[PDB]
């Protein structure tokens, strides 16, 4: 891990990426005043209680996090994200700006690639929210690399998902709406399940919009969830 | 306050130490031996604060005995007394100092001289023809200044002490219940176990 | 495996493979940067490549504001770059608190260099796969460029270049100074110094640039700042009407 | 200076019969010359057929009752659900108190 | 060879498995639980005639109501016994009563877990598992007479009868046939003596096998040689007449 | 710090191995003193010999050591030996007995043998000392933490050759001067140089100090070696 | 490939797998079988205990964690003791500090976070035990499955250990029956006991073979052994 | 903190480091102890890699722990000093807190415990030492002899031997030592001890040494000549056909 | 976080070598040549300033460093290692000596401390030895002028003249031929300037050559007047201009 291979790469990080690619697919879509997140949950068995194995996670009140790879590793990272938000608020009073929150995860993830006694994280994390100056979306790789994104995807269906996202970006230079992105996320998740379709799946969406949630992170349930499950089922039959 | 006297004659050192142990309004023991043998030719007498006293003496004893067995050899009185001193001097600045005064009497076999060291709880050390700790020195020092001779026999040293004790039984407010007397010479340490009704 | 390949112990030839490999890492982003000095400024140019259409381009940067007066450009992967940037920020603020004046450019270079030296020497830490070019207009020394690498080495420069095509840019610059015979760009405005820097970047790489292909940082007396796309565009327009 | 103690006043009474026992307390809680409450119980069922009252400074009383109820709980966990006999409780309570000797 | 606490592909801990093998090399120990008491017996196995046999201490008191026999690397058992004695005495200090046998055993087994090279338990102060197994026998009010086998895994097991050490495979089958819920103490004593006779690699006498039991009424007693010899002069006769 | 199937200590054996290549040092004990003599390993004309010391070290006033092995590992141990002698003096108001200082250094050495996974020190010592319990004493310690006392002994290069010759010419009733003589003879024959010159040597004696009833330590000057080399017919 | 990549947990294989974690999971497959299921008013654990000898005890496999929560184990039993102990303390802490019974879900997240640390620390091993966690709390009856990888999932029913697959099959098909066994402890236990049978080549499960625990609306977590379970065979 | 485990289990249930420690003991020069009716004697051999030594100052092989108990060892000499130090300290500490000197058994248990502890601690190797410990309990006449080894096992021996070629000398002692009729006096106990050493040493010159412990802290070493007087009296006396 | 290599990375091989130290010495062999010469009224240390591209500024690199006002160091081997050793050395001259005795250490003792820092890298867990060799030139009232070499093992030794790195074998010889014990300082400079001409490839001027002397006290380099009981530092770096002047009369 604290080991460069002769090409200048880090083979432990590289293998961690393999664990990610092997995971369930998850996405994020930035819209004009917010961010939307969605994930694929494999129904392993009829016995899973529906709606009861939540995967998207809130940080503070204004930040969503979703991830593909080793699920425990994702949870560990969110826990640290939460201590990192608290310690920022406690000291500076204002809730943590998303860019700032991104570097905090960045640096922590990156530290786990510095030492041969630690392994890297086996997740790519898609997260974001609304702060004092707009909506922000990020994706963070096992190396600690992260950037801002218009749209983002990771896991088994990332290629197909990315391709869908690329389409939206090109066809909506003016920006997409929160309500729209919610449905589009449902579509995209249905359209990355193609690359993982031997098991049945359950769809989970969350969002954080200035006009739609006051800039707080919320799960999409009830009517609005069904509506997007409809919109997605429609445009695949 | 316990009487701790030391007189160094020509071929020996004599230590005399009071037998009383008093707490508050009661004399609890009238036969206490305020002394530990440190090696066959080094004896230590001690007075001071109630618990500290024996704990320090037994601790010094263990350490000298250890050294003895490790080198199969007996440390000189001078070496024993420097050890004791440094122990006290370190203690004086710790969180709870040892409140203990000591006399060290030994026969140095390599030199063939008897030696008497007086050390207080501060780690103040001095080599003397005679010594005392506490109040009793306020009487005996001047007495010995007068009657003491450097070349006395052990028998004369015992008579010098008889006087010292007598004076203390006359003028000290408290009943110290007589003394235990011990001689340290070329042979070793013996108790003159018959001094009170002598 | 041979342990001298995995940790920073010596090989029989007196070598440190991990450090060598760390140098290799610095080129992974396939970006060239160059720095030059004006009369009273210092410029840094670096290529900017945003492949993915999904990326928000405004977040993609290898230039860092270290303090009011010091900029840094990194050749190497972003996570290592960010780690180096966080630390230099912290070091520069600490220096100011403890010593009561702004940390000079070279002293920060030396401090980062020494930190790198430690990873060169201690087994449990890998070196960072980065080269850091620090720039400022120093209150004592003047326009300043100081560059550090994973070996723990650092030195001052008249100008410099880093990246895949480093050699071409370097020799190009050496050739300019051989002819001009001065050790700076003799120009009063920083705009002209930027224009010089881009021009020679173009000539040595054999490539034309649009406004989104570059990143520019300028250090002046008591400020380091980065340029926006439109400031860069206006720089690109002026070079067009000349060259 | 900060005084860590108070007196919440409060009186308790225990009597043992042949095959029963009572523990009684008043239900009044006080500070100086004021009544805090007219009904604030201070005699507690602790499980295992033990009643307990810790009277004086009510904050200390509550802490001790809590710590002892928890003792009983962990005694069940650590000893296969064995009933904590009154003598064994008493001894345990001695240790709780003495741990705070200073 | 990589780490101390590593899993095999079958999901067993290498070091725990190898310690179990060290135990198989150990002397035999047999315990039998009845309703008049529990009996523990051991094979001394002097490595030479010049060994003063009764300096071989493989049955030890833990408390008046709890005794213990070991097998394997017996030097490793000292800190387990020390810890068991402290636990039992401490329990009596805190609770004015006798520790339960199961609780005492569970404590010894907790001790056994504490291996690992500064392992992310918290804090593992011990570099290898123990190389010794223990039969723990005793009585308590709730659950009567009891026998436990405690392995260096930290697992423990209650048994009506059990045998550990080199002769255990052979002894276990013999116990399987011989054990029933009506065994008197005296019968149980004969059976231990018998099964030890079968598996001892000498001729069982009172100097190279040792017996002991615990009764509710008299605590844990190691039997002295003369009392054992008599039972040995007696098994021989029950097993001549048949 | 691990055992081999045979019951040897890898790192220790290899450390002794390392010492076998170091300049030779010899200690010879007489009736009225002790000689220490050591050879500097393949030198040069430019190497300073005036302000030079590398094999002979003063520990206190009554005790010196001769070093065979890694110089810098030796400095470490000399420093702690010096300190240990002083703690003893401060505690007791008596100079440390030679055995005691030796046992302590040997104990430190032994430590690196048993725990902490650090490499042993690549050093062997010859100790020359005087105290008033045992008089003149000669000791040896090596990286295993073993110490032994000697009438005469050698460490470093060519100890086999050296030991044969000392055994041949040493006798109990020797004066210090004959021992000085014997020391140089033995070095003359074991050297890997042409001949033995003054600049290749370090020399010290511990004598009863001419007239006084007191113990003196002499660390020979360059010139003094050059002189003592003439007398014994080596020019 | 499977070569220098299972030395410790601090190491990924080139496939992206953690082998020590996979091998820990394996000790579960080797463990005696245990079943969990729940309706809307109760949750049940059935654990077939496994003896070492005809002379031995079937080792206890159900541990109580609070008045409203408990679990069953399969795999390394000492590992079940460490984790149930941690759960005891966490349930405790919730009670002392907040006067709040700990939500089953939180218990799940907590166990998961504890297992995770051991999949990333040098010199530590993953836990080698699976746990079925039942509880009754403010949102009703709950069952959870814990994997030493640190994956916890919430389920109507499941089974872990040796030949668990049979019981798990049975439960997938019996879903709509058992879920409706409300206000009837006994029909839920029976549906559990019978569900554990689809996993016995072994045998007629006996009086000392069987361990049952229940928690529910007015039912503190209680474990039944021996005499008390006879009426279920 | 270096706590990297050195003493581990092998697939066949052995701890090799403890095993290899025993080798070093057999590599170590021989030592023997035999207990009589009212005495215990200890004998050691010296080696011959060198013969220009000073013996006044070189450490003998029988060490006093307290005034009534001694310890001899076979194996690494450096390793043994550490045990002797720790044993001496414990002996003083026991006096300080129990107001009684150690029983021989207690001092043995202590030393054995220290050795066991070193078989299960990160980053330490076991002691390359096995010991014999001899003496008398305070106010007791019944003689005492114990052995410990690198594993931490200990026991008492009517007589016993350790180190190189102890196999041979244990052979002898097994033939000769009669349980019924301990050697009844000092002299004849020293006899049986010298005999058994003669098999392995060659000449009883500057290699065979002896120490006698009697009740109440009476412990005296022997001189070269007093040794030689047993050597002379046995070689001539025991050669007749 | 935390260190996991608590063992020595320098151990003994069966032949009794210490590998990492030898490999450190090999690294020193590759290093640019450096040298020192001891005159009767001075010492000179000097080396080549091997630039990497003429875009680099050579003066901004310190190959010859002041350790105390009377003690200098130069090195051969790994530059970054030298730089940290100089920082630790300056500090230890203070923490171990000046804060105790209120005067700077004598040369041998400062050398002794550097040597100690280097030795510790040879034995401590988780570290490799320093890949440098140093030459330390100083003066102190009681010993006068001295010159020392310190090697990766922590070994040090005094020399009248010597050289280290690349062209060391040849330069040691060139010096042996030229060194007498009666050299003035100006002579030892000239000799050093000759010896260095063999080493170098490119331009040989005052801008590719770093040279320092330990000579007389420089009052004008003190910074203050009025305590006549110091005339100043004895260490002086020769200027680019001062080297060229000696090069024309070369």
């Amino acid at each position: 891990n604290s080991v460069f291979s002769p090409d200048g790469r880090n083979f432990q990080v590289e293998y961690a990426v393999k664990a990610v690619e092997n995971g369930t697919t998850s996405i994020g879509i930035k819209c004009n005043d917010g961010v939307v997140f969605a994930v694929e949950k494999l129904i392993t068995s009829k016995l899973l209680v529906p709606q009861k194995n939540v995967k998207i996670q809130v940080v503070d009140r204004h930040i969503g996090c979703v991830y593909s790879g080793l699920i425990p590793d994702g949870r560990h990272l969110v826990n640290r994200g939460r201590e990192e938000a608290a310690s920022f608020k406690k000291l500076y009073k204002t809730p943590i700006p998303i860019p700032a929150f991104a570097d905090r995860l960045g640096q922590y993830v990156q530290a786990h690639t510095l030492y041969n006694s630690v392994r890297p994280f086996g997740v790519s994390t898609i997260f974001g929210g609304v702060d004092k100056n707009g909506a922000h979306l990020y994706m963070l790789e096992p190396s600690g690399s992260y950037w801002g994104y218009k749209g983002a995807a990771t896991g088994k269906g990332r290629q197909s998902a990315k391709a869908e996202l690329e389409k939206l970006v090109d066809h909506h230079p003016e920006g997409l709406s929160a309500r729209e992105a919610v449905k589009q996320a449902a579509k995209i998740i249905y359209l990355a399940h193609e690359d993982n379709k031997e098991k049945d799946f359950e769809l989970e969406i969350s969002w954080c919009s200035l006009s739609e949630t006051n800039g707080l992170h919320k799960f999409v349930k009830g009517d609005l969830l069904q509506e997007a499950i409809d919109f997605a089922q429609k445009e695949i039959n | 306050m316990d009487i701790i006297l030391g007189i160094r004659v020509q071929d020996s050192v004599i230590l005399a130490s009071s037998k009383a142990v008093t707490r508050g309004i009661s004399v609890l023991k009238d036969s206490d031996d305020k002394t530990r043998q440190l090696s066959p030719h080094t004896l230590m007498s001690f007075a001071g604060e109630a618990g500290d006293t024996v704990q320090f003496a037994e601790y010094i004893q263990a350490n000298i005995q250890l050294y003895s067995i490790r080198e199969d050899y007996e440390l000189s009185p001078q070496a024993v007394s420097s050890f004791v001193r440094q122990e006290l001097a370190k203690s004086i600045r710790s969180r709870r100092p040892y409140q203990v005064n000591v006399l060290i009497g030994g026969y140095d076999k390599k030199k063939n001289k008897p030696e008497l060291y007086q050390i207080d709880y501060l780690g103040t050390k001095v080599e003397l023809p005679y010594g005392a700790h506490g109040y009793s020195g306020f009487y005996t020092f001047s007495l010995l200044d007068h009657h003491y001779r450097p070349d006395m026999t052990t028998e004369e040293g015992l008579d010098l002490l008889k006087l010292c004790v007598q004076e203390l039984e006359k003028r000290m407010p408290m009943d110290f219940k007589g003394v235990i007397v011990k001689i340290v010479d070329k042979d070793g340490i013996r108790q003159v176990d018959d001094f009170q009704a002598q | 495996a041979g342990y001298d390949r995995h940790i920073t112990i010596f090989s029989p030839e007196g070598r440190l493979y991990q450090v060598e490999y760390a140098f290799k890492a610095t080129n992974q982003t396939n970006i060239n940067s160059l720095a030059v000095r004006g009369k009273d400024c210092t410029v840094v140019i670096s290529q900017k490549k945003v492949p993915d259409k999904l990326l928000d381009p405004t977040t993609v940067s290898y230039i860092f504001c270290i303090s009011r007066t010091i900029g840094m450009v990194v050749n190497g992967p972003i996570p290592d770059a960010r780690n180096a940037a966080l630390r230099a920020k912290a070091e520069a603020a600490e220096f100011r608190y403890k010593y009561g004046y702004d940390m000079p450019c070279d002293v920060l270079a030396k401090r980062m260099a020494n930190l790198s030296q430690i990873y060169t020497q201690r087994a449990y830490m890998r070196p960072l796969g980065v080269i850091l070019t620090f720039v400022s207009v120093d209150e004592e020394l003047g326009p300043s460029i100081y560059k550090t690498d994973p070996a723990g080495y650092y030195v001052g420069y008249k100008a410099t270049a880093t990246g895949p095509k480093q050699q071409e840019i370097t020799t190009n610059l050496e050739n300019h100074f051989k002819k001009s015979k001065i050790d700076h760009i003799n120009e009063e405005s920083w705009e002209k110094v930027v224009e010089f820097a881009i021009t020679h970047m173009i000539d040595a790489l054999g490539t034309e640039f649009s406004k989104n292909d570059l990143e520019v940082g300028v250090a002046t007396k008591d400020k380091f700042f980065t340029l926006s796309a439109e400031n860069i565009e206006e720089r690109l327009v002026a070079i067009a009407e000349q060259d | 200076q900060f005084n860590p103690y108070g007196d919440n006043g409060g009186t308790i009474l225990g009597i043992a019969g042949e095959d029963f026992a009572v523990l009684a307390g008043d239900t009044r809680n006080i500070t100086d010359y004021s009544i805090n409450s007219r009904y604030e119980p201070k005699v507690f069922d602790c499980g295992d057929n033990i009643v307990m009252s810790a009277n004086g400074f009510a904050a200390d009383g509550d802490a001790l009752v809590k710590r002892f109820k928890n003792s009983v709980k962990w005694y069940h966990f650590d000893h296969n659900d064995k009933k904590l006999s009154i003598n064994s409780a008493a001894r345990n309570i001695q240790h709780l108190l003495y741990g705070k000797r200073f | 060879d990589r780490g101390v606490s590593t899993f095999s592909p079958e999901g067993r801990l290498f070091q725990v498995e190898y310690s179990l093998e060290a135990i198989k090399l150990g002397s035999t120990a047999i315990g039998i639980a009845t309703k008049e008491g529990v009996v523990l017996g051991v094979e001394k196995r002097a490595t030479s005639p010049l060994l003063e046999s009764d300096s071989i201490e493989k049955i030890v008191e833990i408390d008046r109501h709890i005794g213990c026999a070991m097998s394997g690397l017996t030097a490793d058992a000292r800190s387990m016994i020390e810890h068991a004695r402290t636990a039992a005495v401490t329990h009596n200090l805190y609770y004015d009563e006798d520790i339960n046998v199961e609780s005492l055993t569970q404590s010894v087994c907790d001790l056994a877990l504490r291996f690992g090279e500064g392992a992310s338990g918290e804090e593992r102060l011990m570099s290898r598992p123990f190389g010794v197994a223990l039969l723990i026998a005793g009585h308590d009010a709730d659950d009567g007479y009891q026998l436990f086998h405690a392995e260096p895994s930290g697992t423990f097991y209650r048994y009506n009868a059990k045998a550990i050490g080199s002769g255990s495979e052979g002894a276990q089958a013999e116990l399987l046939n011989e054990w029933h819920s009506s065994l008197t103490l005296k019968e149980a004593e004969l059976l231990v003596l018998k099964i030890l006779k079968q598996v001892m690699e000498e001729k069982l006498d009172e100097n190279n096998a040792q017996l002991s039991c615990i009764t509710k009424q008299d605590g844990f007693k190691i039997y002295d040689n003369e009392k054992t010899a008599e039972l040995i002069k007696e098994l021989k006769e029950k097993e001549a007449a048949e | 710090t691990i055992f081999s199937p045979e019951g040897r200590l890898y790192q220790v054996e290899y450390a002794l191995e390392s010492i076998s290549h170091a300049g030779t040092a010899i200690g010879i004990m007489a009736s009225d003193g002790i000689v220490l003599a050591a050879e500097r390993k393949v030198t040069s004309t430019l190497l300073e010999q005036d302000t030079s010391t590398e094999k002979l070290y003063k520990l206190n006033d009554k005790i010196a050591v001769a070093v065979a092995g890694l110089t810098a590992d030796a400095e470490i141990l000399i420093n702690t030996a010096r300190i240990h002698a002083q703690n003893y003096l401060k505690t007791y108001n008596e100079d440390i007995p030679v055995e005691i200082l030796v046992r302590r250094l040997s104990d430190i050495k032994q430590g690196y043998t048993q725990h902490g996974g650090l490499r042993p020190f690549g050093v062997s010592f010859i100790y020359a000392g005087y105290d008033d319990r045992y008089g003149y004493q000669l000791y040896t310690s090596n990286p295993s933490g073993n110490y032994t006392g000697w009438k005469a002994i050698s460490v470093g290069a060519n100890t086999s050759a050296a030991q044969t010759l000392l055994q041949m010419d040493y006798k109990d009733d020797m004066k210090v001067d004959d021992a000085i003589e014997l020391a140089l003879k033995t070095l003359s024959k074991t050297t890997d140089s042409s001949a033995l010159t003054y600049d290749r040597l370090e020399f010290a004696t511990i004598r009863k100090g001419a007239n006084d009833g007191e113990v003196y330590q002499k660390i020979f000057k360059p010139q003094e070696i050059k002189d003592i080399l003439v007398k014994t017919g080596i020019t | 490939f499977r070569n220098n990549y299972d030395g410790d947990t601090v190491t990924f294989s080139p496939t992206g797998r953690l082998f020590q974690v996979e091998y820990a999971l394996e000790a579960i497959k080797q463990g005696s079988v245990t079943v969990g299921l729940r309706s809307n008013t109760h949750a049940v654990l059935v654990a077939l205990k496994r003896n070492a000898d005809e002379l031995s005890s079937y080792q206890k496999k159900i541990i109580k964690c609070d008045e409203h929560m408990g679990l069953s184990l399969a795999g390394l039993a000492p590992d079940a003791r460490v984790l149930s102990n941690y759960l005891r303390q966490q349930c405790n802490y919730s009670s002392l500090v907040f006067n709040r019974k700990l939500a089953v879900e939180r218990a799940g997240h907590l166990l998961c976070d504890k297992a995770q640390k051991n999949t990333q620390s040098y010199g530590g091993r993953p836990y080698g035990v699976g746990l079925l966690i039942i509880g009754y709390d403010k949102s009703g009856a709950h069952l959870l499955e814990f994997q030493p990888s640190g994956n916890v999932t919430e389920l109507y029913g499941t089974a872990i250990g040796a030949r668990s697959q049979g019981a798990k099959t049975y439960l997938e098909r019996t879903l709509d029956t058992f879920i409706k066994i409300d206000g009837n402890p006994d029909e839920l236990i029976k549906a559990g006991v019978e569900a554990i049978s689809q996993s016995l080549r072994d045998e007629s499960l006996t009086v000392d073979n069987l361990s049952i625990a229940i928690v529910g609306k007015d039912t503190p977590f209680t474990i039944y052994d021996g005499e008390a379970v006879a009426k279920y065979i | 903190g270096y706590d990297r485990a050195l003493s581990i289990f092998s697939p066949d249930g052995h701890i090799f480091q403890v095993e290899y420690a025993l080798e070093a003991v057999k590599r170590g020069t021989c030592a023997v102890g035999v207990k009589g009716k009212n005495c215990v004697v200890l004998g050691c051999e010296r080696r011959s890699t060198l013969k220009l030594q000073d013996t006044r100052i070189t450490p003998s092989k029988v060490s006093k722990i307290d005034s009534h108990v001694v310890l001899s060892f076979s194996g690494l000499n450096a390793d043994s000093r550490i045990l002797i130090e720790k044993a001496r300290v414990e002996a003083q500490s026991h006096r300080l807190t129990l107001e009684d000197p150690v029983t021989v058994e207690y001092l043995t248990r202590y030393v054995a415990g220290v050795q066991q502890r070193y078989t299960q601690s990160g980053g330490v190797r076991p002691f390359g030492v096995s010991t014999l410990i001899a003496g008398f309990d305070p106010r007791d006449d019944e003689p005492k002899l114990y052995q410990t080894e690198p594993s931490g096992i200990y026991s008492s021996w009517s007589a016993q031997t350790i180190g190189r070629n102890s196999k041979t000398v244990r052979e002898f002692l097994e033939k000769n030592y009669d349980r019924k009729e301990p050697p009844a006096t000092v002299e004849e106990c020293v006899k049986l001890t010298v005999r058994s050493l003669l098999e392995v040493v060659q000449t009883g010159a500057k290699n065979i040494e002896i120490t006698v412990v009697k009740p109440d802290s009476d412990i005296v070493a022997l001189s070269s000549e007093e040794i030689n007087q047993y050597v002379t009296q046995i070689e001539q006396e025991k050669q007749e056909q | 976080m935390t260190d996991r290599y608590s063992f020595s990375l320098t151990t003994f091989s069966p032949s009794g070598k210490l590998g990492q130290i030898d490999y450190a010495l090999t690294a020193v062999k590759q290093g640019v040549t450096s040298l020192g010469i001891k005159a009767t009224n001075g010492v000179v240390i000097a080396t080549e300033k091997k630039s990497s591209s003429p875009l680099a500024m050579s003066e901004t690199l310190s190959k010859v460093s002041l350790l105390t006002p009377d003690i200098g160091a130069v090195y051969s081997g790994m530059g970054p290692d030298y730089r940290v050793l100089v920082d630790k050395s300056r500090k230890v001259a203070h923490t171990s000596y000046k804060r105790i005795y209120g005067e700077y250490p004598p040369t041998k003792l400062l050398v002794s401390e550097v040597a100690k820092i280097m030795q510790e890298a040879t034995q401590s867990g988780g570290v490799r030895p320093f890949g440098v060799s140093l030459l330390i030139a100083g003066h102190d009232e009681f010993n006068g002028f001295s010159l020392y070499q310190v090697d990766p093992s922590g070994s040090y030794f005094p020399w009248k003249a010597t050289a280290i790195g690349k062209g060391s074998v040849a330069a040691k010889t060139f010096l042996e031929k030229r060194w007498n014990d009666e050299l003035e300082l100006e002579d030892a400079i000239h000799i050093a300037l000759l010896t260095l001409k063999e080493s170098v490839e490119g331009e040989f001027n005052g801008d590719t050559i770093e040279l320092a002397i330990i000579g007389d006290e420089n009052p004008d380099l003190l910074g203050y007047t009025g305590i006549p009981t110091d005339k100043g530092p004895r260490f002086r770096k020769l200027t680019s201009q001062e080297i060229n002047d000696r090069l024309e009369a070369l």
